[PDB]
């Protein structure tokens, strides 16, 4: 009963950066913080 | 054996609780898996594995004892409507060439309910199940959503017989609170070779019993008191686990819409950021 | 397995409308 | 068809979160 | 057209600050209004009676323009808010809120959590499942092992002597009538009090 | 049962999102 | 630079107040009651016992001009007469008093379906003769499906001088 | 920006309003999922066609594991009970206790943190049931 | 003892004048909390369904701890608040309360009356008395008229057409879930607004 | 009391508080009766025999008579409906219409009164015990 | 007659709606009352009047017509449990001396259900009912609260017979669209005296009919066309009304408590005024 | 016994009202 | 004239907060359940069908050492054995697993009431032998009331070496 | 159907004075007024 | 049905308690 | 009928505790 959801775990958790990045990336375009 | 079940409680093998008759007899204690895809589509042939543990390193006794080959069996509740894929389809042999055995229903009719006559052994430990998915539009008697899937897999000799008496793969106890002064082990000419015994219980009525061939042994006399309980040895390796699950059928025009809806949010929660700060150079003007 | 062969897709595809839109008014 | 874009839908959707990343304002 | 009225004006009365996590609070709440709806939406079709219930839920999934949907959501949204909530606690402890003036918007909050958790336990057994059944035929005994009329209390849950039809009706009325009011109240307290702020940085 | 990981992980994203992975933006925005 | 012409955002929320309708037509559609088929739900005269009522419930159990009504199609309290010509009659009125709702009973006597609540009056086909009821009722078609006594709608010509389909 | 008139203690510096037309950005974005998740993984009825005997499992509410675990976990006593009821009550007494720090939070004084980044390492350690591998992934 | 204080000091303000009876407003309300209680108090044993209703009410009256009492009150208190209310209107119209300061607290009030009246119609048919039955099997036809704004609407009361398993549940959920919330809301509006007096002079 | 602040028009003289420990005198006193009544006169049994019967006893409560009466009272038309729905709506439009009243005895006036002490003489005239060809026995 | 009812629908006279069989035959149209005390006590003999209007000034026909004596009958549903007072009790004759007739049950057993064989006439128009109240403690099968009481009172000859054919107290119509050219009224020797008739309907088949003795008359010939409808006169005066009601039984220890509760309020809402303004000479001090 | 003090209870109870009759200060 | 000693009003509200308790003990008493008859209720092994279950439900329908349980007293899932000595056995255990709640089933085999959920283990009188269950169960008294198989409580001495009443 | 309640009408209505009086009567005892 | 008079009267107490029987304490506290 | 033979009673009987009570503190 581990395997199945077990991948869905770290699964989502990764996507947390996945977007977080972009969120920022969209910034080096319209006036946020430097680098 | 699988069949055995319907020869006593044929309306269905799944007890009201959640267990399958298998244990009301041939009782074991090993693992077992039955995994299949999250969502499967209607009118579709798809996978269904039924892994069955224990390192092949294993080799049990036999009917006569002679330590030899091992065998694997099972039973399975597919969801109401779900049947065994049609020959024609079964997309290429890529499928066919894995599970090539006999899958018969339980009570006459139940296609979602399947047993597996064919007991491959140290061969088919995956026992794949080519299964087709029903169409709930060709038949309004068929509905969607998640549906239960239950399984009770066996192996190793029975410990109990359908006849109504002890098997081999197990232990042969007794009855006697007193130190058994002797034995009675021997053999037989032809199809037989027994291994009797002689307890003592000199404490009144000197009772004894009859253990058969099969199980090995241990200690002897000078003791073996206790209260006249268990036997000398137990061979059983019987393997019976059990895993339940569930699979979903999905109305595509039902996934589309939900998706077609995302893109709206996808856009909405966007324009919603588009304006706002992304257009606030207004107060950021004075 | 592919999956990203999708995230990379759909995902960015809406991104590819986002950065684009400013280009319209800012530019 | 969408045996895989089944959930590929949901992952390529945390986007909302992604919007709330462009959060800032000095005022 | 704009009419004076009962006054009105910039009801909003104070700026925010500089932070991001903080959000789940409102988020947790959100999922509620999803449950209040979905939930309610069902008070029109659910049959909290011995005989029916299960045979009745089959009716919601079965047909009902989108039953499965409302339900499913409710189910997720439910077990989802309870997640969003827990994090809301982290966001908090991880920072503060439990100190001197909000010396309560936290505590009240606590209660908010019991109610919440409690919503499940009840609704969670309504379906008449085997899981939903027993697992509240077991949590109904929790209060029996008690001194005095601590024992003569567990009943206030099950209604019957063991689990008589009652057990249901008590729960239902609770899940749909009782709790759905307290949580309300405490949320208000939780908010009302919340006429404060935070952030300890540069 | 999926759900388990659909949160035994997403939430655990919080601390590395605060605990031993973030809030320090105040224990670093100021060490002296 | 400048604002002034702040028209555009009618999409800003013109779309927002769109994401709403989307997630709602589904819900509002939801509280809406369906229907599987047409005129035949509990059509087998099912007298409340989930029973596919059989024709022998009306014959010996009844007699000559015996008047007891059954469950009608859709739900209606529809009437089922008995024949003094051994078998039975092939129809039954929508007892649903056309005036208000009072299921008007037959007169063990003079045969004029006088409503109880306001003494309306009918005949052997519903049609009103004395106010307050304004109109007849709707008959059906008796049969033997699986032995049931199945009932149905209307839009045709009859034995003597009938009427005209006043619904649709 | 920080203010000058009002000049209090624990007040409000800056940013104001315009987040409530993003809260909706939150809200909505915070809805969608409960949706999609449903679809991809809807809910269901079950074998209780008219239910009654001791199931093989009984997956108690999908969170109340710890509190559950405990309940069973320890051989009898209202200890099972109490200790569990010590999760709500025992907690309500925190702001009273870890209120030592007149100012800088219990992150400064980890003496709270640790027990937390722990009274939560045990907590998960209680989201623990079924029959899988411990020395196998 | 005080703490994170607020107005924890001055509130004892606000001066009136020697005007007899005219409590109708608050009074009306009163009887409500009597119904909210009594009413609720019953959500615990009322088994609302096709039939497990009448046979169930017999259970409240004959066989349960003061049932008759709770019920009876509820019954009176009900048909009583509705009286106290009407007079509350008189007190009003005959004072010039809405006047000009606020006539919405009046209008809202109006709504308050539909809800109230509506509470009966529903609950009033719950025990399925032959009286309670039919008289809501008749008021369910009222809307079968009007450009579908009524026709394909009346259903939203009973289910689809007739009366039976649905007509009830819709009502119940309403009497116990819907209305019991609106009235609340509008009472609040009614009160909240009420920050603008009923008259003045020398 | 009075002098110079609330230059609006909402009286705040000299009685304050101490009525809330009489409101309870109200409340309580306003409770007793529903008991005196309930216990003096209990509730009613039900019936439960026929679905399609018809009780010589019909009707609603004294409060839905007029509205009821009307419903029936007049031969068909949404007029029955409308006119009745004209009891709530039609009313909500009063403060708009009968809107003036000043100093003196802003407690009366008549062009409103009469129609009232009348639009309430009819109202009772609608609390009508059935059968009635409209009156006189 | 009362009995008549149980000779066709004996399970109970009260139809599922609310009317009593009486009208499914002998149909009338007069008033009727059945009032009894608000609350009656358990194990108690109490009153129950059944007034029956029409000024005694009335005198109907008869079986043979001869305008004579009038008679009053009835039926009544007392509440489940309620029975007819015991002789012994019936506190003094003050009671006894009003209603002294035979009150028999309907279906064998139902004491709360009573008929009244004895039809006094212009004598007993009150038809008093001495009735005892049950005790719901000697019998837990008996409960309190309000309970229904229904009644259907008759009088005047029947209009319909239990035989299955027209009575006397009523109109006797016909069938003939054409001016009836004559009559046929006469008499009979002994127990009988008929009053036939002879319509005409020369318009084809000259049909006619048979009206009996009893009803008076009106006009004759030169007309009487119409379409051959109603008769000459209607004698019926039959009087059948119907009033329903309800009475309460009260657990005294249930009235006490409610009262014992008043006195608390009685005192509370007092001390609550006692303090307050009745002790405000405080601010009324500065 | 209390065949008559049945309601005599309720009439001799409007008392509450009677309390709300006493309400005189002077400010 | 003067105030000062404002003690008395402890009756002012001491009575008020009296009118409360009066109108409440009744209510609070209310939410408190109902009782049953020491003769009948659901004690007649009523297996859910409101039935006063008779003794012939356990005999031929069963056999030798046949183990199927009925509805127990109060509600409990109480066990009812059959005798291979023709008639039947005079008691039945409170299957209610003393450990948690899982109605522990009999072992068609070795006879040790192994609980399913955590494999507890019992004997022919409940008593636990293998954890996690800490204690026995409670038997009863079979009978023939109106032919029912009525069941009852406990506090006495038995055949061999029994135990001691661990409840009250 | 008149008689019965018909007395309960004027019944109560009378009691309205019944107490109202006393309410005042209790005043010629502890300091009321006639302005 | 009692209730009727239990209010067809108590309420009617209001106008003689205001209407043509009271409020005038302002149309009499001041006639000129 | 008597009724007042009761109001006059019960009623006044509580009155007869009222006027009495001031007599205790005022006097
Ligand atoms: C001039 C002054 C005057 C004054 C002061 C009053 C004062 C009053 N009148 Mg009145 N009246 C007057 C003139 C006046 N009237 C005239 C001239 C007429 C003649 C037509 C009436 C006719 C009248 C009637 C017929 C009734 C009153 C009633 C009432 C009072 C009770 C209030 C109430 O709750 O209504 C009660 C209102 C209702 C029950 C209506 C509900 C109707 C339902 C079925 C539908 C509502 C539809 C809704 C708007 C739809 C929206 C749906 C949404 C989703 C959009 C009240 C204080 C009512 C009363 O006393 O009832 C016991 C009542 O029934 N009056
Ligand atoms: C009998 C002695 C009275 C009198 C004279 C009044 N009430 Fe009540 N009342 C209740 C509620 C919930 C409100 C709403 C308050 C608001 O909107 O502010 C009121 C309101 C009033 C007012 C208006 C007050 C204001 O400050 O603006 C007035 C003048 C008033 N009441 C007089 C509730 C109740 C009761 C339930 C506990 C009872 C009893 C009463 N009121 C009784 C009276
Ligand atoms: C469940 C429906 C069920 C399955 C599956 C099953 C399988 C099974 C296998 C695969 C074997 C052979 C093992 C070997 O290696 O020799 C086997 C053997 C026996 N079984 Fe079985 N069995 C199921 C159910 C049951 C039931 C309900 C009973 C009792 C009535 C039972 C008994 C036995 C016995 C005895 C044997 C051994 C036969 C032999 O090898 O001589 N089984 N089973
Ligand atoms: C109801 C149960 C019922 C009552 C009561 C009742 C009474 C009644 C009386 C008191 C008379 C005599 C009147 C007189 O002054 O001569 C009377 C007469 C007749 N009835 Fe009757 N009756 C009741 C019920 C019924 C029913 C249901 C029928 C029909 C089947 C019926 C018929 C008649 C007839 C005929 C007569 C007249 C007898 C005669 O005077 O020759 N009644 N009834
Ligand atoms: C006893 C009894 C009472 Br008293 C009653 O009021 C009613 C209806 C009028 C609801 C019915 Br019916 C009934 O049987
Ligand atoms: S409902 Fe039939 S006459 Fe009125
Ligand atoms: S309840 Fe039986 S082992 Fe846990």
């Amino acid at each position: 009963m581990t395997e199945e959801m077990l991948y869905a775990a770290l699964l989502s958790f990764g996507l947390i950066f996945v977007g977080w990045g972009l969120g920022v990336l969209l910034l080096k375009i319209q006036g946020a913080e430097k680098e | 054996y699988p069949f055995w079940a319907q020869q006593t409680y044929p309306p269905t093998p799944r007890e009201p609780t959640g267990r399958i008759v298998c244990a009301n007899c041939h009782l074991a204690a090993k693992p077992a898996e039955v995994e299949v895809p999250q969502s499967v589509l209607p009118d579709t042939v798809f996978k269904a594995v039924v892994k069955i543990p224990y390192d092949t390193k294993l080799q049990q006794v036999a009917a006569d004892g002679s330590k030899v080959g091992l065998n694997v069996g099972a039973v399975l509740m597919l969801p109401e409507g779900f049947k065994i894929a049609p020959e024609e389809r079964i997309p290429e042999e890529l499928k066919k060439e894995v599970g090539d055995v006999y899958f018969q229903p339980y009570k006459e009719g139940q296609d979602n309910v399947l047993l597996v006559g064919p007991l491959p052994g140290e061969q088919y430990q995956e026992i794949v199940f080519p299964v087709l998915s029903p169409n709930p539009t060709t038949d309004k008697n068929i509905h969607f959503g998640k549906y239960a899937i239950h399984l009770g897999a066996n192996r190793g000799r029975g410990q109990i017989y359908p006849t109504g008496e002890k098997s081999n793969n197990n232990v042969f106890t007794a009855s006697a609170t007193g130190t058994i002064t002797k034995i009675a082990k021997e053999e037989d000419e032809y199809g037989n070779v027994k291994y009797q015994v002689s307890i003592q219980t000199d404490s009144g009525k000197t009772v004894v019993d009859t253990i058969p061939a099969g199980p090995e042994l241990i200690v002897s006399e000078g003791q073996a008191v206790k209260a006249g309980e268990a036997l000398t040895n137990n061979p059983n390796v019987g393997g019976f686990g059990q895993d339940d699950t569930e699979i979903v059928l999905q109305d595509p025009n039902r996934v589309k819409w939900m998706i077609a809806f995302i893109c709206l949010v996808m856009l909405a929660q966007l324009m919603l950021i588009l304006k706002k700060k992304q257009v606030e150079k207004v107060q950021a003007a004075e | 397995i592919d999956v990203l062969g999708w995230v990379a897709l759909l995902v960015v595809f809406t991104w590819s409308i986002a950065m684009v839109v400013w280009g319209r008014n800012g530019l | 068809l969408v045996l895989g874009l089944v959930f590929a839908t949901l992952g390529g959707l945390f986007y909302a979160a992604y919007q709330q990343y462009k959060r800032p304002n000095e005022l | 057209e704009i009419q004076a009225l009962a006054d009105d004006v910039t009801s909003k009365y104070v700026p925010p600050h500089v932070n991001i996590f903080y959000c789940l609070g409102g988020i947790t709440l959100t999922c509620f209004l999803i449950q209040f709806a979905t939930g309610f939406a069902m008070t029109f079709y659910y049959k909290p009676t011995v005989t029916e219930a299960y045979a009745s839920v089959q009716y919601i999934m079965n047909e009902v323009s989108f039953g499965w949907l409302i339900r499913s959501i409710h189910r997720w949204s439910a077990s989802m808010m309870v997640l969003m909530m827990i994090l809301h606690v982290f966001r908090v402890y991880l920072t503060g809120g439990f100190k001197k003036p909000r010396e309560l918007t936290w505590i009240s909050g606590v209660i908010l959590a019991v109610i919440t958790v409690s919503f499940g336990v009840t609704g969670y057994s309504l379906p008449w499942d085997q899981v939903g059944y027993w697992a509240v035929k077991i949590v109904s005994g929790v209060p029996e092992a008690i001194p005095v009329v601590g024992v003569l209390i567990s009943d206030l849950l099950r209604g019957g002597s063991s689990v008589g039809q009652a057990t249901l009706t008590r729960y239902y009325s609770a899940h749909t009538f009782v709790l759905p009011w307290l949580i309300a109240v405490f949320m208000l307290l939780h908010f009302l009090m919340i006429r404060k702020q935070g952030i300890s940085g540069p | 049962m999926i759900l388990g990981a659909v949160f035994y992980i997403v939430f655990i994203a919080l601390f590395f999102g605060i605990a031993v992975g973030i809030i320090f933006a105040i224990k670093s925005i100021k060490l002296i | 630079d400048m604002g002034r012409r702040q028209f555009m955002n009618l999409l800003a929320f013109g779309t927002v107040t769109g994401v709403a309708l989307g997630a709602l037509y589904p819900l509002v559609k939801y509280f809406i009651p369906p229907s599987g088929g047409a005129v035949g739900g509990g059509t087998t005269a099912k007298d409340k016992l989930g029973n596919n009522v059989k024709v022998s419930k009306f014959l010996e159990s009844h007699n000559a001009g015996d008047r007891v009504l059954v469950q009608g199609l859709k739900g209606d309290p529809t009437y089922i007469v008995v024949e003094s010509k051994e078998a039975i009659r092939d129809y039954g009125i929508n007892a649903v008093c056309t005036h208000l709702g009072c299921v008007v009973p037959w007169n063990a006597a003079e045969n004029k379906f006088k409503c109880p609540c306001h003494g309306s009056q009918y005949d052997e086909t519903g049609r009103v003769i004395r106010g307050p009821a304004p109109l007849s009722l709707a008959l059906c078609h008796a049969t033997v499906q699986d032995d049931n006594i199945v009932l149905t709608p209307w839009t045709e010509t009859d034995f003597r001088t009938g009427e005209k389909p006043w619904w649709v | 920006l920080a203010k000058g008139m009002g000049h209090n203690y624990y007040g409000e510096p800056a940013w104001p309003n315009d987040l409530l037309y993003v809260f909706p950005v939150v809200i909505m974005g915070t809805f969608a999922c409960i949706v999609a998740l449903s679809v991809l993984d809807p809910a269901m009825v079950g074998e209780p066609a008219n239910p009654f005997a001791t199931p093989l499992e009984i997956l108690p509410e999908w969170y109340l594991y710890p509190v559950f675990q405990i309940l069973r976990s320890l051989p009898n006593k209202l200890l099972g009970v109490l200790l569990m009821a010590s999760v709500p009550l025992g907690l309500i007494l925190v702001p009273f206790i870890e209120n030592v720090n007149k100012f800088q939070n219990p992150f400064r004084r980890p003496v709270a943190t640790t027990i937390f980044l722990f009274g939560t390492l045990v907590t998960i350690w209680l989201g623990i049931g079924a029959a899988l591998p411990l020395d196998k992934t």
